[PDB]
């Protein structure tokens, strides 16, 4: 039992054309790796980094720069 | 009284249009929309295809229903006549009048035919770009039919490859965006929905949408506001290992981890 909506009596769009491919099912469909190009940026979710020491590898506080001398 | 299909596409009215429809699918349906189409020249032929409101219980029986009313010479043949119609267009219930076939055709010609053959390649094309006609005509009526033969739509990609692009301007589901099971989101919302970062397309395959919206892999990504879209087919998985890419931007199951997922996290 169609809904009908509200009308539906009144399109005369048609919108007419033939300019696409056509194959069949039978290929490839099924069976591939659905994890193409590694693509991902989100805003900062912040973790921990420095712990107190200032020379964490080289340097943790980022002691190369201004480094924060308090100025 | 005259034979509906061999007049022009003026000389017959709205009302005709979806009052023919009721005799050629055995129904009281209304379509949703319509193409009529008159072919000139070499081969002249007279396609009228239709696109329902709602499925009928034995579209997804053990028994045929798709196919269209074959006539020949504006004389009827044979009904349920599925050579001219693709399995991702099915669902079209519709007629064709062959100047050029026999009177004496039968089922197993059209299914051989090269003309014939020939035939269903062009109306694929129509059916195709009628389908986004409603979806740009009226969209309630396309989420209606979307609600019916979606999943017959998702088998698009598969048949024709090169032409998948389209089928995927077609797919609506659902997403982190709207809770609904109500099939809503395109590919072509998503793109225009697209942020910072969200270059690659968020799916999660599952086998059910109760699954599929109760899994962490969701909450993962939309807290850190990223939009998902929520596949619930026993299709999904076959559909989507063809839907590797679109418009450059690569789709990702959440089912799945990679890079991705390390550098988002």
């Amino acid at each position: 039992k169609k809904i009908e909506v509200e009308f539906d009596k009144g399109q005369r769009t048609d919108k007419y054309g033939r300019g696409l491919a056509y194959i069949y099912a039978d290929g490839k469909m099924v069976n591939e790796a659905l994890v193409r190009q590694g693509l991902a940026k989100v805003a900062y979710v912040y973790k921990p980094n420095n712990t107190h020491e200032q020379h964490l590898r080289k340097s943790e506080a980022q002691a190369k720069k201004e480094k924060l001398n308090i100025w | 009284a005259q034979a509906l299909w061999t007049r022009n596409k003026s000389e017959i009215t709205d009302e005709e249009y979806k009052e023919f429809y009721k005799h050629i699918a055995h129904d009281f349906n209304d379509p949703l929309t319509w193409s009529h189409n008159r072919v000139e020249g070499k081969q002249e032929y007279t396609s009228l295809l239709y696109i329902p409101s709602q499925a009928p219980w034995d579209m997804w029986n053990r028994d045929h229903k798709h196919g269209l009313k074959l006539y020949v010479q504006r004389v009827f043949i044979m009904d349920d006549a599925e050579q001219f119609m693709p399995n991702y267009l099915r669902f079209v219930r519709g007629l064709i009048d062959s100047s050029d076939l026999p009177l004496n055709v039968s089922r197993e010609i059209l299914q051989d035919s090269t003309v014939t053959r020939n035939l269903r390649n062009a109306l694929t094309k129509r059916v195709l770009q009628m389908l986004e006609k409603l979806a740009k005509d009226d969209a309630e009526k396309y989420q209606t039919f979307w609600q019916q033969f979606g999943l017959v739509l998702k088998e698009g990609p598969a048949e024709d490859f090169a032409n998948q692009e389209a089928i995927a301007k077609l797919l609506r589901f659902a997403s982190t965006h709207t809770d609904s099971s109500a099939q809503t989101v395109s590919l072509e919302d998503y793109v225009s929905r697209m942020k910072e970062g969200q270059e690659k397309i968020y799916y999660i395959t599952a086998d059910s949408y109760a699954a599929a919206k109760s899994s962490p892999h969701l909450e993962l990504l939309r807290k850190k506001g990223i939009e998902v879209l929520l596949l619930s087919d026993r299709i999904d998985e076959w559909m989507m290992n063809y839907l590797t890419e679109f418009d450059g931007k690569p789709f990702q199951s959440v089912s799945k981890v990679d890079e991705s997922l390390e550098k988002l996290a």
